[PDB]
């Protein structure tokens, strides 16, 4: 009944919670193994089309 | 009795009375209706958004 006459904001702040873990992980669980280690290869493959 | 009486239950004078009565209040509403709640004052202080950033790394 009191609660105008507090300072409540502490006792329920926003949480620090990243939502994107939760996007990546439903990413990983949808794809396959084989996919995984093609993305190193993708990424290899453009490390040397830069270097070249 | 004299409140017992049919000239007194369509009385013309009661009938000014309430409407003169009634015209006033609706004269007087708009000052009726200017009492301030501290409701936004509330929601203002104490609505906070989600103020931490995304960091993949």
């Amino acid at each position: 009944e009191e609660c105008m006459f507090k300072d409540t904001r502490l006792d329920v702040l926003p949480p620090q919670v990243n939502p994107l873990n939760a996007i990546l992980a439903q990413h990983t669980a949808q794809t396959p193994v084989h996919r995984s280690l093609e993305k190193r290869l993708w990424t290899e493959v453009r490390a040397t089309a830069v270097s070249e | 009795l004299i409140p017992v009486s049919l000239v007194d239950l369509i009385n013309i004078n009661i009938i000014f009375y309430i409407l003169l009565l009634y015209t006033l209040l609706l004269f007087f509403i708009p000052l009726f209706l200017a009492s301030i709640n501290y409701t936004y004052h509330y929601i203002y202080k104490y609505y906070n958004y989600n103020y931490n950033f995304i960091n993949n790394n």
